[PDB]
């Protein structure tokens, strides 16, 4: 079977985060289920595995009695609770399964796996976004094409997509990536190659679609005067 | 756990003085240090009381036969006592998990971390809880208040193995009396020597 | 030398023979339930011995006292010492007539 | 922490690429089983081969696992497109009371010939100077590797304040973009002369430079 | 409050065998080692049979035990009897630092 997650998940350094484990089909009231967890920069670590029939918790020594997991019969699926999270949280759990079987060796094999959770916690929360407009000037325009576009600023979280003229346009647009900065602010950018005879004629206007803080700010372009 | 590269003493494993129980067939208790062997074999599970007079080899039961067979050629060490302190607490503690049924026999020195729903009648049962299929696994029933037969025991084995390789983990030889003003013979690493 | 241990056994005439305490040649003492706050075994190295104190000695107490090497704590004697006749009667000594 | 892995390997398309993972003797050289996993990059990853005996279902031959004693390898036959991912090893540890993962082994050679970069350089507008900040900009476009160092001069000294460069990711026609800013107030952004980008690729260095006044 | 179980009296005509049993009240008998002593009377005790089934050097080979655990007994097998023989048989015990006998 497969099993499916939620999405990326943002909090506070210091709340409790909650996602579940849904499971597809059947296959889930009979195996155990742990969790796994990878983070950019160092290798995969087990937290610990929690066998639906009995209710048994099974975690490590190396995790101290702060997370908990529980598990439903009723619905087949399992939740996840985690609370006082610190700076180091910013990685991706996966819903694993365990499949015993007989031999010398007997190690808890991997063989299907979940979906991902993009789980990421620090400073400078959901805030207001700011939107600023880009315009070419005499200097910058030499030939018939004119690089324009517009700069989005203090926006939280990710993702964030921008939408020129609700779809319109296709040809020569370009996307460009967030990056951290001291006090954990992103910053994106998005510019398009335009013919100069349509600069009188036709307007350029970005759309922000930005759906965990509900906001769609709608901000004209404009040639500027004087250069 | 498997003891390599290292030399220890069972001197001090022994003047304890807290194990309820303590057996060891194979080879004489008090001449197992002066023999060397080539590795070291350890085990550490959790047992009710009732049960550690079934960690011995020739006889049938429920636990060992289905988690941990004990062959007729058994030179192990078994140690156990009581730690209900630490293992247990109020409420139930039932952290620790036991097979109870299996198809069949188990070869010795095996372990068997098959989770699978053992099937008793002819008809499958797709992984429910319904008829003709049981979960083998099943809980404890530790709990510190209980008298002495069901209380949780630290048991291990520690068994030798002998092959074709040098002695590794063996006794070091034994620091004896030091004696002086008298014509004794002594080797201090370079030489045979008779004398005071 | 040699890590072993010492005991007290003795035992009564006609009856079974009853552990007294064990010692170490440390401080490391053992004592019987029914003779726990009644056994005091010290051992001076210095005189190659130990010795064994015992506290309100009653007309119960008439029994072969032996001293026995124990190579195994938990195990055998390896050899025992000849017993000593101990009798715990009247008050004073007195000539035959 | 217990598991150690080299950090990458090298090979070739058509010969045979084996591994090496050594631990400790109480998990891998114990008698424990190993099991190896494959890290792709934006996929959830998969059962590769379980107790390095059976052959999981999907999964090709051309994967053989074998224990010698306390080291566990894998080796493979011929490199195919696929395998720009991660190599894991897992196993049972007795000391740490369930499974611990190892570090991971890149295996990639070389992929990215050169090409010539172009940068541009854009004034934050009218708008933007009320916010009590100035966040300048200097957009890097149709360069490939996307391995580009950026320097921020104002004519008199280098800056080292507020200094970023984005990751690049790949275009339309292959190629890759980049932004760089440039964190500032606008309090002194008149106040100095003009203010530039300046990058390097491959010995070629361009320079862009904007006046406010 | 563990106690060894023995009979007090046994008897039996020589050159046949006989069992000696030595059973525990509240431990398992396969939980400690068990050691028999035979003394002379007007005579220290002697080790004649240890760790359930290893014999000194220099006793008879007739000198054998065995231990049945779930019956919690302790039995010491004698074949063929003679006249040395009558001697006073204890089972020793240990349980948790407290040597118990028979």
């Amino acid at each position: 079977v497969q099993l499916v997650e939620s999405g990326a998940e943002v909090k506070k350094p210091g709340s409790s985060v909650k996602v579940s484990c849904k499971a597809s089909g059947g296959t889930f009231s009979s195996y155990a289920i742990s969790w796994v967890r990878q983070a950019p920069g160092q290798g995969l670590e087990w937290m610990g595995g929690i066998i639906p029939i009995l209710g048994i918790a099974n975690y490590a020594q190396k995790f101290q009695g702060r997370v908990t997991i529980t598990a439903d019969k009723s619905t087949s699926t399992a939740y996840m609770e985690l609370s006082s999270l610190r700076s180091e949280d910013t990685a991706v759990y996966y819903c694993a399964r365990e499949n015993g079987y007989s031999g010398y060796g007997a190690a808890a094999n991997f063989d299907l796996w979940g979906r991902g959770t993009l789980v990421t916690v620090s400073s400078a929360s959901t805030k207001g976004p700011s939107v600023f407009p880009l315009a070419p000037s005499s200097k910058s325009t030499s030939g018939g094409t004119a690089a324009l576009g517009c700069l989005v600023k203090d926006y939280f979280p990710e993702p964030v997509t921008v939408s020129w003229n609700s779809g319109a346009l296709t040809s020569g647009v370009h996307t460009f990536p967030a990056v951290l900065q001291s006090s954990g602010l992103y910053s994106l950018s998005s510019v398009v190659t335009v013919p100069s005879s349509s600069l009188g004629t036709q307007t350029y206007i970005c759309n922000v679609n930005h759906k965990p803080s509900n906001t769609k700010v709608d901000k004209k372009v404009e040639p500027k005067s004087c250069d | 756990k498997r003891i390599s590269n290292c030399v220890a003493d069972y001197s001090v494993l022994y003047n304890s003085a807290s194990f309820s129980t303590f057996k060891c067939y194979g080879v004489s208790p008090t001449k197992l240090n002066d023999l060397c062997f080539t590795n070291v074999y350890a085990d550490s599970f959790v047992i009710r009381g009732d049960e550690v007079r079934q960690i011995a080899p020739g006889q049938t039961g429920k636990i060992a036969d289905y988690n941990y067979k004990l062959p007729d050629d058994f030179t192990g060490c078994v140690i156990a006592w009581n730690s209900n302190n630490l293992d247990s607490k109020v409420g139930g503690n039932y952290n620790y998990l036991y097979r109870l049924f299996r198809k069949s026999n188990l070869k010795p020195f095996e372990r068997d971390i098959s989770t699978e729903i053992y099937q008793a009648g002819s008809t499958p049962c797709n992984g429910v809880e319904g008829f003709n299929c049981y979960f083998p696994l099943q809980s404890y029933g530790f709990q510190p208040t209980n008298g002495v037969g069901y209380q949780p025991y630290r048991v291990v084995v520690l068994s030798f193995e002998l092959l074709h390789a040098p002695a590794t983990v063996c006794g070091p030889k034994k620091s004896t009396n030091l004696v002086k003003n008298k014509c004794v013979n002594f080797n201090f690493n370079g030489l045979t020597g008779t004398g005071v | 030398s040699g890590g072993y241990f010492w005991s007290w056994i003795r035992q009564p005439p006609g009856k079974g023979l009853e552990w007294i305490g064990c010692i170490y040649y440390s401080g490391s003492t053992n004592y019987n339930p029914s003779l726990k706050s009644r056994v005091t075994i010290s051992v001076d190295t210095s005189k190659d011995q130990f010795s064994l104190k015992l506290s309100s000695v009653t007309a119960a107490d008439t029994a072969v006292y032996y001293c026995a090497r124990q190579l195994w704590l938990r195990g055998r004697f390896d050899y025992w010492g000849q017993g000593t006749l101990v009798t715990v009667s009247s008050a004073s000594t007195k000539g035959p007539s | 922490s217990v598991l150690t892995q080299p950090p990458s390997v090298s090979g070739a398309p058509g010969q045979r690429v084996t591994i090496s993972c050594t631990g400790s003797s109480s998990n891998i050289g114990a008698g424990y089983d190993v099991h190896w996993y494959q890290q792709l990059p934006g996929t959830a990853p998969k059962l590769l081969i379980y107790g390095n005996s059976n052959r999981p279902s999907g999964v090709p031959d051309r994967f053989s696992g074998s224990k010698s004693g306390t080291s566990a390898s894998l080796a493979i036959t011929g490199l195919q497109a696929e395998d720009e991912a991660d190599y894991y090893c897992q196993s049972y540890d007795s000391s740490l009371s369930g499974s611990v993962f190892g570090g991971g082994t890149k295996l990639t050679v070389l992929g990215q010939p050169k090409a010539a970069p172009s940068v541009t350089l854009f004034p934050p507008s009218s708008e933007e100077l009320q916010a009590n900040k100035a966040t300048l900009v200097c957009l890097i476009s149709d360069f490939y590797p996307g391995a580009v160092t950026v320097a921020w001069k104002a004519d008199s000294s280098p800056v080292k304040a507020g200094v970023e460069t984005t990751t690049p990711s790949k275009q339309s026609n292959n190629k890759y973009a980049a932004s760089s800013y440039l964190s500032l107030t606008p309090e002194q952004w008149k106040s100095h002369r003009s203010y530039s980008c300046q990058v390097t690729h491959e010995g070629s260095t361009v320079e862009k430079t904007v006046a406010p006044t | 409050n563990f106690m060894l179980t023995q009979p007090h009296s046994v008897s039996e005509s020589p050159g046949k065998t006989v069992t000696i049993s030595c059973t525990g009240s509240s431990g398992s008998i396969a939980s400690n080692y068990v050691q028999w002593y035979q003394q002379r009377p007007g005579s220290a005790p002697t080790t004649v049979i240890y760790e359930d089934n290893q014999r000194p050097s220099g006793v008879p080979d007739r000198f054998s035990g065995s231990i049945d655990s779930s019956s919690n007994s302790a039995s010491l097998t004698i074949s063929g009897l003679k006249t040395e023989d009558e001697a006073d048989y204890y089972c020793q015990s240990y349980d948790s630092s407290n040597v118990v006998f028979g």
